[PDB]
């Protein structure tokens, strides 16, 4: 019955059971292209977007990351720019996967409830008397719901055994949380954002850790420190955990 | 540039 | 040579020469329709109101599910002749610049996907490559001749007004506006006036 | 409300 839903940078959606060791059970690709992206004409060293928006700037020659003024929404707030935002939902059966609608912005179409939004925000760079573009940033992240100062948590446990993320192998594993030793794995032909669990109802995200190494050691990120990770040549950050596996 | 690590200024 | 260039609630674009009176040199239209589409009541920017709420119309994007999104389109004319030579937008990138923001956002069921309510505001800001005022009461631009102030030429739209510029030599001149809540064949809007 | 006046919060 339960399942694990897991966003990669291809835009696309893949659900696993975590009841036969991570079978792949669907796919879902909403055509919306990947989740990143980057055209470009001549230097502006090089521009790295974030999945919320957020640009970031490493130079070559000093060989340093530095923030960047303007985030991919505050261009929506030389060069004209065009673009805009979108928030889009697809509505999924919570066991088959079948669509059952999708709502965007334009209209909607019609055919428990897995309920699932994309953002997606571009921004282009246009040249103002010309009309042609100098470069553009389009990205876009996942959020699963289900439909039937203080801080909190939550860990992503089902039948005896914890299931976790790696971010930099693409890989969702599960481990026995007696022993600690790995169970099952899926490694994902795309670099991993956001995995979910989907169990009772109830959804878990599962939190995507790098493994600088059963004794695990898992730790916060430091002050304002940012993931790296590529996709097929293009850049991003995430908010990945540091994690240190010992004997 | 570099590889799969974390960085800051 | 200047021109008068003022966004009506049809979604429009109209050039008025103030030196001839007026004199309309080119109408247009987006394909996008009216500048709003539709108690809860929007400014034509996205403010929201009621009587002021604490959301404006993307607060709410970020009982029901939300759906939504706003756009940044760009169209480029000819400065005089108005006829169309770049546009560029998300969809792609195909002298006055004429930015339009449309800003939409649709309530809808959770489990149905049939859209419960919506509103779609849109938004005109130019840019460019007798004291003119305007009667918004009225729909019509009123140039003001500075002598004795009688008025030497007007111009009356059918259609309520948005927002005007003047363009006198180069430089974009926002026309102010006199006599809120509005109405375009049905639906009310918000304005900063 | 009235759609032809300037309306105050």
């Amino acid at each position: 019955r339960s399942l694990v839903i897991i966003s990669t940078l291809d835009g696309r959606i893949a659900a696993l059971d975590p009841e036969n060791h991570g079978k792949k059970q669907w796919d879902l690709d909403v055509g919306s292209g990947s989740l990143v992206s980057s055209s470009l004409s001549k230097p502006e060293k090089m521009i790295i977007p974030s999945l919320d928006g957020d640009l970031f700037q490493w130079d070559r020659d000093r060989e340093s990351m530095e923030t960047v003024p303007f985030t991919v929404e505050s261009l929506l707030e030389d060069v004209v720019l065009v673009g805009g935002k979108s928030l889009t939902t697809y509505g999924l059966s919570a066991y088959s996967g079948k669509v059952r609608y999708i709502c965007s912005a334009l209209g909607c179409r019609q055919w428990d409830i897995l309920l699932l939004q994309r953002t997606q925000k571009t921004v282009r760079a246009v040249g103002p008397r010309s009309g042609n573009e100098k470069w553009n940033f389009s990205v876009g992240h996942f959020e699963l719901r289900y439909i039937p100062s203080d801080v909190e948590e939550q860990e992503a446990v089902m039948m005896d055994t914890v299931i976790k993320v790696s971010v930099a192998d693409w890989k969702v594993m599960a481990f026995n949380k007696k022993g600690g030793h790995l169970e099952w794995e899926y490694q994902f032909s795309t670099p991993i954002a956001s995995a979910w669990l989907v169990k009772d109802g109830k959804v878990i995200p599962i939190s995507l850790f790098d493994d600088t190494s059963i004794v695990e050691a898992a730790r916060g990120a430091t002050e304002n420190s940012v993931y790296l990770g590529m996709y097929r040549g293009q850049l991003y950050l995430q908010s990945s955990v540091r994690i240190s596996e010992k004997f | 540039p570099q590889p799969w690590r974390f960085y800051a200024p």
